[PDB]
Order: structure tokens, then sequence, then C-alpha cells
């Protein structure tokens, strides 16, 4: 009763301004994504030239998948952390997350910075078509 | 389905041939569909509008007719071939 | 193909 | 008519070939029935696509798939196959031009409609089987413009990506900004909505 | 490796030993037909199976629009710059992301690997 | 065991209206191809590929005892759903099953047997390309392998069986009158409701 | 890693590159020229060949990579095979001097004659444990 009645004086909301980050934050996120895509391309080129060596206990496909998966995971959480640092104290997403009322830090990162890797049965999207995930790509394309 | 498949289904069905004696043969050749029609208590055809079918709990259906050629052979080297139109 | 019949060519055999 | 056209062309029937000639030739299937073989598959497929795009002997819904790696040409004509129209692309250019758009602007009082678009060989129906043999552009404005090349050989181009959605999912405003379970929930709820 | 057929019934020639001469003969069963077996090898199976994919690659894949094309690797038989590159994507072409390359020039179906 | 895989893994085929899987080369001899070279010509198109040949060795070895079309037809007929008590009925039943039930889309006339043989070769050829890993296994939920029966094909499916019932009914009525030695009226023969 | 190799199940097929059933009726001779050298190294002294050894030959190649990885040597595979089959199979092996790790097998000279070796191959590849 007491907190609900005080909230009429305080009030609490959520809006577009709570999901907006400054231009510097967007530029940092885009730079992180460009770096991640570039190093994924380098890993792909190492794999194509037979320069990538398999780790103990994993085949070469598993080694490549582990490398690119950890790459995209660290890129995603770095972008999410940078977006979290950009949050103001009046930001309502942060107010609802720090209180534990609803949501999580991953929700803020996905709303603001990067939704991240989409996984099916614990792997990246499989080649439903002939060596393709969709008709809009070229065959044997393991890019993000 | 209506324009082609019904015709092909009737045509590719085996012709009927029977014997006890006089041989009988039956063959279906051509198919006809009228519009959706309702027959009242007296039996008068009228065009069945679909709203009437909704309101009166009828079935919005059209009748189906077929031309049936019956060829009877009375084991005398003759074949009497009578064609019932719109059966 | 299936021929269409107008309502006037339907004889009153369904009532008989 | 497909069998008649292929017999008119150099497709060799299975009855009139020794098995020695099958290894170096491409098998031809029509509705899954192996009809014969053909020794120059590329120009055959060019001819078939030319006939389909002109609404010649091949109707629009007939779908032709060339498995180059397995040397097969499967032609399908039966019902039940799902397809959708895609704009044809030639030399990184849409066959759709401003003249077609001008004719379609006066869709009334001109008798120029979608069927004339299909007859002009600008847009063709592609089925999910043939999509495997199709390199498709998402939007013509950027995906096929000259740049650092990703793919310089586009065979088709989408009309608009938003048409992947169904009926109840297409009334969602900004569905690409949502979580997809909630797109599904709205697709259920619009069915349940008053009106 | 060699597979041999009879000359009267064209049935499969099974290897057999003539111990009276200690000689291998590819004999037809149910046809009493015999040949001088000179291959001197009756069975083989490549469990390592490092079999070449350039043998399995068909040059007509140069015509595929969905495949990736590149100018980085010129052809070694005609010097053509454009080439189509792809992976085996097959069992017995075991897990390895290497690229096999096909010359895009017509009438030059040269295959190679880098 | 010890000698099962000594010959190696082989190819069997299970057909409609047969209560037991039959070896594939027996089916080919039943179609009328007794020479092994003719069969492998229908199966393997590149005879300079040893791997396909070692794949088809044990299938040939299993069916080696049968070496004639009539023997293979008797072999198939003995294993039918309703086996023939005599050899003639067994061969006739196997011939009918291969005529009408085995790959009918290829054809139903006897002269299409060659086409059927070629198609059957292609089928096992595809299996070999799956066994050697040269082709990917086809995916079941790949929607290119699907078809949608709409109102049209579905109503055709019903109408076929219902027209069968109607023709059986008018057959019974006409034979009832024919066995009695008298003529029948066609209008009364047709039970309309069987469709309606 | 040594203990890991000691307990992880390794069969013959893991370490073999390929095999081939030759004929080679005279065991002094070999159909393969490279084989003849070390076969003669094992044939100046007779080893169960004074009587007629079976005139078939089963020659297997062992992968150098898997042999080194599993810490396997040439002789102990032959010991395991002889333990499994007694002296029914006379087994010779090339001296460890090159990656071509060749092992020859024949049926005992006291001895189907040919496809029995195929049965033995299908057996030893899978079920036999190194
Ligand atoms: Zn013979
Ligand atoms: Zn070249």
């Amino acid at each position: 009763t007491v907190i609900n009645n005080w909230l009429l004086i305080e009030g609490h909301t959520i809006g577009i301004g709570d999901s907006i980050a400054d231009s510097k934050t967007y530029q940092d996120i885009q730079n992180t994504i460009k770096k991640a895509k570039q190093d994924v391309i380098e890993v792909i080129e190492k794999a194509h030239n037979n320069e990538l060596e398999p780790t103990p206990g994993n085949t070469l496909r598993q080694t490549f998948e582990n490398q690119v998966n950890r790459i995209l995971n660290d890129a995603r959480d770095k972008t999410g952390s940078s977006a979290q640092k950009s949050l103001s104290e009046y930001n309502n997403f942060k107010s609802m997350v720090v209180s534990g009322a609803k949501g999580s830090k991953i929700n803020i990162s996905q709303v603001i910075a990067v939704v991240g890797q989409q996984n099916v049965e614990g792997k990246r999207i499989p080649f439903g078509f002939k060596h393709r995930t969709l008709p809009h790509f070229i065959k044997d394309d393991y890019g993000p | 389905f209506i324009q082609m498949s019904v015709q092909r289904i009737v045509e590719d069905a085996p012709p009927i041939d029977l014997q006890a004696p006089p041989r009988y043969l039956l063959k279906f050749e051509q198919i006809y569909l009228s519009k959706p029609t309702h027959w009242e208590r007296d039996g008068a055809p009228s065009p069945m509008m679909p709203n009437e079918a909704r309101l009166r709990n009828l079935t919005y259906s059209a009748p189906l007719y077929v031309d049936i050629t019956k060829t009877v052979i009375k084991e005398g080297e003759e074949q009497l071939q009578t064609q019932h139109q719109k059966t | 193909g299936v021929k269409l019949l107008d309502i006037s060519e339907l004889d009153m055999v369904g009532a008989g | 008519p497909i069998l008649e056209f292929l017999e008119e062309w150099s497709m060799e029937n299975l009855e009139e070939i020794s098995p020695a000639a099958i290894a170096d030739a491409t098998k031809i299937f029509v509705n899954g029935c192996w009809v014969g073989i053909h020794k120059d598959p590329e120009q055959l497929m060019n001819t078939l696509r030319k006939l389909r795009r002109q609404m010649d002997i091949i109707v629009s819904e007939v779908s032709m798939i060339r498995d180059i790696r397995e040397r097969e040409i499967r032609i399908y004509t039966d019902a039940g196959r799902i397809c959708r129209p895609l704009l044809i692309v030639e030399k990184q250019k849409l066959l759709l031009k401003k003249r077609h758009i001008d004719q379609l602007k006066e869709r009334e009082y001109n008798n120029y409609s979608w069927q004339d678009l299909v007859a002009s060989g600008v847009v063709e129906y592609i089925d999910t089987l043939e999509e495997e043999t199709v390199m498709l552009a998402m939007t013509p404005d950027d995906l096929q413009e000259k740049e650092v090349a990703y793919c310089s050989t586009y065979t088709h181009c989408e009309i608009h990506p938003s048409m992947i959605l169904g009926v109840c999912a297409s009334i969602i405003p900004f569905p690409d900004h949502n979580q997809s379970p909630r797109n599904t929930y709205q697709s259920a709820m619009g069915k349940q909505a008053m009106g | 490796v060699g597979i041999r057929f009879c000359q009267e019934c064209n049935n499969m020639l099974y290897p057999k030993e003539d111990k009276e001469n200690r000689i291998l003969l590819y004999a037809c069963r149910n046809c009493d037909y015999q040949q001088e077996a000179d291959n001197s090898c009756i069975y083989v199976n490549k469990i390592t199976h490092e079999v070449d994919e350039l043998t399995q690659i068909i040059a007509d894949v140069s015509q595929d629009p969905t495949l990736p094309r590149t100018e980085d690797h010129p052809c070694q038989k005609c010097g053509h710059k454009e080439a189509v590159f792809f992976q085996s994507h097959s069992a017995r072409a075991e897990d390895a992301m290497r690229l096999y390359y096909v010359c895009t020039a017509p009438h030059c179906g040269h295959r190679w690997t880098e | 065991g010890a000698k099962k895989s000594a010959i190696g893994q082989r190819i069997v085929a299970t057909l409609p209206y047969i209560k037991q899987e039959v070896p594939i080369i027996i089916v080919f001899r039943a179609l009328g191809f007794v020479s092994d070279r003719d069969i492998l010509e229908h199966i393997i198109y590149d005879f300079e590929d040893p791997e396909m040949m070692e794949m088809v060795k044990p299938s040939l070895d299993e069916a080696f005892v049968i070496q004639e079309q009539n023997v293979a037809l008797n072999f198939i007929g003995s294993r039918g759903a309703k086996p023939g008590v005599t050899k003639e009925k067994r061969i006739k039943y196997a011939k009918e099953v291969l005529q009408k039930e085995m790959l009918p889309h290829v054809g139903v006339s006897d002269f299409c047997e060659t086409k059927k043989a070629y198609f059957l070769g292609y089928m096992v050829h595809r299996l070999l390309l799956a066994a050697l890993g040269r082709r990917e296994l086809d995916d079941r939920d790949h929607y290119g392998n699907k078809r949608l029966d709409l109102a049209g094909p579905l109503l055709a499916f019903l109408f076929r069986g219902m027209f069968k019932n109607l023709l059986k009914e008018v057959r019974i009525y006409a034979q009832k009158f024919i066995d009695r030695g008298k003529d029948f009226n066609l209008e009364l023969a047709i039970k309309t409701r069987i469709i309606s | 890693k040594d203990i890991l190799c000691r307990l992880e199940h390794t069969t013959l097929r893991k370490v073999t590159a390929n095999t081939a059933i030759y004929y080679d009726p005279n065991p002094q001779s070999t159909v393969v020229a490279e084989d003849q050298e070390w076969v003669n190294v094992y044939y100046e002294m007779p080893d169960f060949d004074v009587a007629r050894i079976s005139p078939w030959l089963l020659r297997v190649e062992l992968d150098r990579k898997h042999m080194t990885d599993r810490k396997l040597t040439m002789e102990q595979i032959a010991e395991k095979i002889n333990a499994g089959f007694g002296d029914d199979l006379n087994c010779i092996f090339n001296d460890d001097n090159a990656e071509k790790l060749v092992l020859r097998i024949r049926i005992m000279n006291s001895d189907d004659d040919d496809v029995f070796l195929r049965c033995i191959e299908s057996n030893m590849l899978t079920d036999m444990t190194l």
C-alpha cells in the first residue's frame, strides 16, 4: 500500500528514450561488429587454406564452429556491456533491471545493441537448402 | 477438380460387363453439372442462392448427370446400343 | 471437359 | 506437351539408347518418371525457361530444376507444389522497367494486369524445389548494384520481403522490431479479436 | 580392383585357384569358363579413403549461378581469371574446409585444389 | 556373424503385396534380365568406378543360385501375401504384381518393363550414392519434398472410391436381374445417395 | 595421455590405412616389389613355410599417424593377432623403418581357402582389440 501510493507521486514508465543510446555508443557497437566480422572472415580464410588445425577431441568443423561461436559471443557481450555503460540513471530499463522487477541485462543489450546469435538445437542455422541457409546467399558461406 | 478430374474419373473407370445368356455392357462417356438448384415440396427446380442454404440448413450443391451407353448383345451377332442422356 | 447445362434443360424427372 | 516438345528436340528416349551413353549424359525426369537423357543440358534449360516465360507449350506452374552436380533435369507438373512469383534478373538488371509500372498504374481502363506481367516474361513462379537452383536478390536497389562483389550472378529478385508473412502476421506494425514469440502470439490474437 | 565378366553368359567371373598349377584363374561359375587372372589382387578397400574430389567434381558446375566466383586464383590450363570455388561437403571427403576450384571458362573444365 | 559380412553388406528390396523383403537382383531377373552385365549396365553407368562394383558384389552373390526369369518369378510368388499353391499361380501372381504394383507411375503395360528396370536401377544407384557418401541424404521435412492436397485432389480421392461403390451397386442390381433372366431398368439401378 | 591410450578402446580398423588380398602363390616371391625385400629378410630362415603355406596373402597397411598417437608398435599387434588366432595365421610384419607399416598374413601351412581370409578380415577389423 505505502509504496504503491508513493508511486503516484513518483511514477514509473518505459519509452523509446529508455531504449536510445548516444551516437558514440552506436559507433562503438558498429566498430565492434565490424571487427568481429573481419576476424570471422580471417578464421574462414584460415580454414579454407587448411591453416586452421583441429583442437584435441574435436573435428575441424567443430573447431571452426567453436572459434566462430566464441568470437560472436564475446562480440555480443562486449556490445551489451558497452550499451549498459551508456545507460543513464534515469533510464527505466536499468531501473527495472537493477531492482530485479523484470527483464535482465541481456534484454537491454538485445533491445539496444545486438540481438545476437540465433541458434537451432544448440547450433547455428543449418543448411536447409543445398549448402545454404536461404536462397539469398552463396553456397558454402559460413559467415555470421 | 470439377472441370477435368470428374470427367477423367468416370472415363477411366472400367466398363461394366455382365452375364448370367444375353451379355450386357455399360459405359459412361460424358458428364454434366447444372447450377446449384433446390427442389421444393412439389419438386420444382429453382436456383438455390447460398444465403438460402445458410438460413434453411440446406446443402449448397448442384446435381450431377452422366450419359450412359448400354450395349446389349443377345448372342446372335447383334448389339442393341441405347444411350440414356443426362442420367 | 464437363459441359454446363442451363436450368431449362433439366427435365422434371426428379419430381416423378 | 512437355514430352512432345522434348521428343521434338534431341532428348533420347530410354528405349533407343545403349546403357554406355547414360554416364556422360543428363537424366530427364517428368513428374518423377525417367523419360530419357540429353547431352547438352544448359541450352535445353535455357530453351525450357524461354518457353515458360513466354507462356508457350510450358505453362507457368511447371517447375524445372537442374541438379548440375548430379546431372539431372527434373520437370514437375503435378498439383500440390507451392510456388511464388519472383522478378527475373538478367546481367544484374531487372527485366521489370518503368514502362511496365506505367502500364500497371493505369490498371483500370487499359486491360493490363498481372497476367500480362507474367506473359511479358518479367516475373515467374518459382517453387521451393527450384529455389535451390536460384540465386535470389533481396532488393534490387542495393543487392545487385556494383560494389565490392558478394555475388555478381543473380537469377531472381524478391518483390518485397514483407510478403513472407501470412495474413494474421502481416497486420503487425513493425514486426521486425519484436520478439518472434510475440509475433506468433499476435498472429493468434488477431484471429481472436473482435470486429 | 578389376571386375570381369564371362564371354558366353556375361555373368560375374569369380576368382579361383588351380592348385594343379598354383595359378589364379577368373572362372565363371555355372558356365565352366575360365580366364588367366593376371591382376593378382582379389580384394581391396581404402579405409583411409583420401580419394580425390577433382575426379568427382563435374566441370558443368562452372555454369551454376548459386556458387561462389573469384578472381584470386587464375586457371593453370588457359589462364582465365574467374574461377568457381566450393567445398566437397561429402562423407569420405572427411571434415575439412578446403576449397576445390573449377575454371569458369567454357571448354576448359580444369579442376584443382589450393 | 562370421560369414554374413564376409561377403559384405548387400541390397534387399521390399515390394507391395509381399510379406518378405526380396533381394534386388532377384527382382531384376524377374523383370527379364538374367545376365549380370545387363543388370549392372542398368545400375552402374560408369564401369570404370571400382567402388560401385564392390558395393554390388554381395547382392549378386546372394541371388546367384537363381539364374532364370521363371525361377525368380516363382521365388517372388512363393513369398506373396496370398502365395500360389502351384508354381504356375506363383509365377502368374508375381508377374501381375510386377506388372501393376511395382512402380506403376513408370508404366502399367508389359513393354514398359525396360523403363521400370532402368528406374529400379536408378533407385539402387541413388542408394549406392548414399552408401558411398557421394550424395547427401534427402531431408524429410525439406518442403520441396512435400505436396498439398487441396479441395481438388481430396474430393477426387473421395469421388474415386464413391464411384467405385456406385458401379459395384449397379453391378449387383444388374446381375440380380440378369441371373433371374429378365431385363433391368437403368434408373432404379443407380443408388444416387452413395454419392450425394 | 598414456593412461588415456591404455584404457580407450582401439581396434585394428582405427590404425589401418587399407588392406588387400593378393594371391602370391610362391611365398618367397611377392607381387609387390617393395614387399620382396623385407619378405626375404624374414625368409632366409623358414617360419612355418617348409610345408606349403596357403597360397593366398592378406597384406595390410597401418597408419603411421594413428600408430604413433596410440603409442602402438609393429610387433605387439602381431602378438595380439597370434594370441587371438593361435598359430592358425602366420603373421609377418615389416621392420619399422618407414611409414609403410606392412603386415602380411597367411593361413597355417598345416591347412574356404580364399574367402575365409575375407571373413578373418571382417572379423579382425572390428572386434579384435589392440
Ligand atoms: Zn559363363
Ligand atoms: Zn581454364
